[PDB]
DNA sequence: TTGACTCAACATCCTTTGCTACAA
DNA sequence: TGTAGGTTTCCATGTTGAGTCA
């Protein structure tokens, strides 16, 4: 009947039997990890045995102004969330989310930290709390380390300050939360209690696969704008269409002889990879092996030259011929093939290998007109804030993943212009484009 | 210093780690990796040109050996003066789409200022980084210094790092004092249990390299056996052994003179000395052994019949302090501790420990020597 | 406050186009 | 998929936050 609901570094603690704990002889008392004390205390609750929580620490709330001017899908989704306080939100990349988030935590009126990804998202949602709600938030990561009211942080500071920081925040925000089901950023999401949690996205499936243990770490999809249909407040009509290049025939020779190699090894030792899922035993096989990893780098090295075949450069050209008064972003898939762009047509590079200040000013020259076409090797697909285009070219298919099709295709936020995007893949080889 | 996780080699036998070193047969390639990296050369043509190797021998290896031997060198950063206004100037001209107006573009560039920018496009970048001077190393230290580098790594994991005496006992005891390292004191062998860096929330850096310094220090000895706790796993932690002893493969290189100084303790010794003369002050007192458990103070305090056993702490946890006064529980003396803000800051137990920040307040030490007169 | 440099975590890495057409 | 098994993932390349020195 009595028990007593306690917490310490990521786990919760309690005397009577609730499903999904466990017994404890360091403890004395049945433990389990914090992210159930939203259901054991439903538990407890229903059964009318009178428990006492201890573990809502909250900092006290600040009061804040709200000054949102929301539509009317984004009041849907408060609904949808409001109903049990647990849950995800799917909106493209661009569609406000940032302040359906801001509304939701000016309603519930509680103590908050928003775990997002970059040091650029710290800044977009520091400088919106600034906008929206006139406050400075804690920012803790990064530079400083400030831990105040409403909190932001990185995901990375959040794990290794996961314990330190379990026991506050009744809410939490995960802005672009793909990147929550990890392996430590998984552990981080289960050692905080938050009873309230939402997620926020805008491309939710993972090819991973691991996109399943959403309702275990913040809740299910409680509402999502179908992605890519409502046109009409959102960015303009979606015009994707695809151009095949024939590959080079000089190329075509290495390229079969070099899939060959990986062809006969395949079939001379069995383990078919054929329609496998399992990639992994191969490079298992490959740590020690020496024709493994062998035939491995040489099956790696063809699917490069079937991505960065040159013979597309010439189509290239042609759709540079044709559009000269639209803004395009080209997108590549490797370095490689990003710099050979950029020494060929006179186009600045934006890569990880890039530094900040000089990514920064080419992101600003791009927004201010003055570099009309700009290259970058797929590290836009981010939330970084980057301007928008029309034109949009990819060239590195980087898999059929979705992120690097949907959360890519959705840098284009415009409207009363056409705003199309090209696919631009080699027939002969892989393609692999999204399905 | 060690090198990345991915490099580190080495297998399990019986729960019980065994690190790949490089043995003599291995020159050769060795040799290679050095007659490779000329002066002047660009890193590009450095590992396009070991790609070869890497379907020959072990890449993990080539790729240690190349990474230590690019940490060794002198890079400049290129020839032309302006490295990167190039493309400053230069991507301001729109996207080029005839080669007839490139070559035009690119004579009024070198026009502008006046280079050879058609090969100096893209410099200031890993790849295309030149060679000053080739570093001079021979062959047999470059394996040396990688199995040293490999042994740090895998101590770089430990949970506890037990060192086993041979000849010298005060020397790396004053070591560890001035090293701030978390010790333990046992006499049943006459060994140091070191806390390894796996007992820090997030401050294992620093101190995993400290602990590799006062390693490095033990290496140049008489015998030195090593049984290293570790804790390995990046999915699921498991504990396993690492021993080692005599090893004679490793590196006599610099021992890094002066890391620390102990300007905290010759601080308090100058200030307790020069404050006050009715409390006495030991330079170190011999360890006072219960139950083969040594208990090392720094200093003793006696003024008549009241004698304490203080001691200072550098790194620190709430684990660590909590042990070490349950362990002196049963030392006789009243234990005084003086904690670095290092972590969490806590108070538990006040009447055997107190804070500072930067140096020793004299003062506090004598309004705690007032509350017990 | 910078700017180096690293380094751990996190990501992708997979089967082949062909007889039903729309353009959303 | 489950009435058994012992164990560090990691052939590549890409990104970035975090944390160390001088
Ligand atoms: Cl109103
Ligand atoms: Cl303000
Ligand atoms: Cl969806
Ligand atoms: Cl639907
Ligand atoms: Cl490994
Ligand atoms: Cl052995
Ligand atoms: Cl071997
Ligand atoms: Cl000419
Ligand atoms: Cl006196
Ligand atoms: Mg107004
Ligand atoms: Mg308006
Ligand atoms: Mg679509
Ligand atoms: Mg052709
Ligand atoms: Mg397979
Ligand atoms: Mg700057
Ligand atoms: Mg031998
Ligand atoms: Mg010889
Ligand atoms: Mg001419
Ligand atoms: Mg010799
Ligand atoms: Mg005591
Ligand atoms: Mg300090
Ligand atoms: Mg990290
Ligand atoms: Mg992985
Ligand atoms: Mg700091």
């Amino acid at each position: 009947g009595s028990v007593y609901l306690r917490y310490f570094k990521g786990l919760i603690l309690s005397d009577a039997y609730a499903p999904g704990l466990k017994w404890s002889d360091e403890l004395k008392a049945y433990s389990a990890l914090a992210f159930k004390y939203r259901d054991v205390r439903k538990y407890f609750l229903e059964k009318e045995i009178e428990v006492e929580e201890n573990v809502i620490d909250s900092l006290p709330f600040p009061l804040i102004k709200d000054k949102i001017e929301l539509r009317d899908y984004q009041a849907e989704a408060v609904k949808a969330w409001l109903k049990e306080k647990r849950g995800i939100i799917v909106l493209p990349t661009g569609a406000g989310k940032t302040q359906v988030a801001l509304k939701i935590v000016s309603i519930m009126k509680v103590a908050t930290l928003i775990v997002v990804p970059t040091i650029d998202l710290i800044t977009q949602w520091k400088e919106r709390i600034n906008k929206y709600l006139d406050f400075d938030p804690g920012i803790i990561g990064g530079g400083e380390d400030s831990l105040k009211g409403i909190t932001v942080i990185t995901y990375d500071s959040a794990y290794t300050r996961a314990e330190e920081l379990g026991n506050k925040f009744p809410l939490l925000i995960f802005d672009e939360v793909h990147h929550l089901p990890s392996e430590g950023y998984s552990i981080m999401a289960q050692l905080f209690a938050s009873p309230y949690r939402l997620g926020l996205t805008a491309t939710p499936e993972r090819d991973d696969g691991k996109h399943e243990l959403y309702p275990i770490l913040v809740g299910p999809i409680v509402y999502r704008k179908s992605v890519e249909e409502l046109a009409g407040k959102y960015i303009a009509k979606y015009k994707i269409k695809k151009l095949y290049v024939s590959l080079t025939n000089e190329e075509k020779k290495r390229y079969d002889g070099l899939r060959k190699k990986l062809k006969d090894f395949l079939s001379s030792r069995g383990l078919k990879l054929q329609n496998l899922d399992d990639f992994h035993r191969l490079v298992k096989l490959a740590a020690k092996d020496k024709e493994a990893r062998e035939a491995l780098l040489a099956w790696h090295e063809s699917l490069n030259i079937a991505v960065n075949s040159q013979s597309k450069i010439e189509k290239l050209r042609e759709i540079l011929q044709e559009y000269k008064n639209e803004k395009i972003i080209v997108f590549t898939r490797d370095t490689q093939m990003a710099y050979r762009i950029s020494k060929t047509f006179l186009i600045p590079v934006v890569t990880y290998k890039t530094d900040k200040d000089e990514r920064e000013e080419i992101l600003q020259k791009f927004r201010d007109g003055e570099y009309r076409v700009i290259v970058a090797s797929t590290v836009f697909d981010e939330g970084v804030d980057v301007p928008d285009a029309t034109l949009a070219i990819v060239m590195g298919g980087y898999g059929t993943k979705r992120q690097f099709l949907q959360r890519l295709g959705r840098i284009l936020r415009k409207k009363d212009k056409e705003a199309l995007l090209i696919e631009i893949v080699t027939k002969g080889t892989a393609d692999y484009r999204l399905s | 210093m060690g090198l990345p996780w991915e490099l580190a080699r080495f297998s399990i036998v019986k729960d019980e780690v065994l690190p790949h070193f490089a043995t003599n047969e291995d020159l050769d390639l060795a040799n290679e990796i050095i007659s490779l990296f000329k002066a002047g050369k660009k890193l590009g043509e450095i590992d396009e040109e070991i790609e070869y190797l890497e379907k020959i021998y072990d890449h993990k290896l080539v790729r240690a050996f190349v990474k230590l031997l690019t940490r060794l060198c002198e890079f400049e950063l290129d020839s032309p003066i302006p490295p990167i206004q190039i493309r400053r100037e230069l991507f301001k001209y729109g996207p080029v789409l005839d080669e007839k107006e490139r070559e035009d573009i690119i004579q009024k560039v070198s026009k502008k200022l006046g280079a050879d920018i058609m090969r100096f496009v893209f410099s200031d970048l890993d790849e295309e980084k030149k060679i000053i001077k080739a570093p001079t190393i021979s062959a047999e230290d470059l394996i040396r210094w990688y199995n040293l580098s490999l042994l740090q790594t895998l101590l770089f994991k430990a949970y506890k790092l037990t060192v086993y005496v041979s000849s010298n006992w005060k020397e790396i005891i004053r070591r560890a004092k001035w090293l701030g390292l978390m010790y333990f004191a046992y006499d049943k062998p006459l060994r140091f249990e070191f806390l390894g860096p796996a007992t820090l929330v997030k401050l294992t850096e620093k101190y995993g390299r400290n602990l590799a310094v006062l390693l490095q220090f033990i290496i140049s000895s008489q015998n030195w056996k090593i049984e290293a706790e570790l804790v390995l796993g990046k999915k699921f932690k498991r504990v396993y052994k690492l021993k080692l002893a005599n090893f004679k493969e490793l590196k006599e290189l610099v021992i890094d003179e002066k890391r620390f100084d102990s300007s905290v303790e010759e601080k308090f010794y100058k200030d307790f000395t020069n404050v006050i003369k009715g409390w006495k002050i030991i330079r170190e007192p011999e360890p006072l052994v219960v139950d083969n458990r040594v208990f090392i103070p720094d200093f003793l305090v006696e003024k008549g019949n009241l004698k304490v056993y203080v001691e200072i702490v550098g790194f620190w946890t709430k684990e660590y302090i909590k042990e070490k006064l349950d362990k002196l529980k049963k030392v006789k003396y009243p234990i005084l501790i003086l904690l670095n803000e290092e972590l969490g800051k806590e108070k538990f137990n006040g009447m055997n420990v107190i804070t500072y920040k930067r140096k020793i307040d004299i003062s506090l030490v004598y309004k705690w020597l007032r509350e017990l007169e």
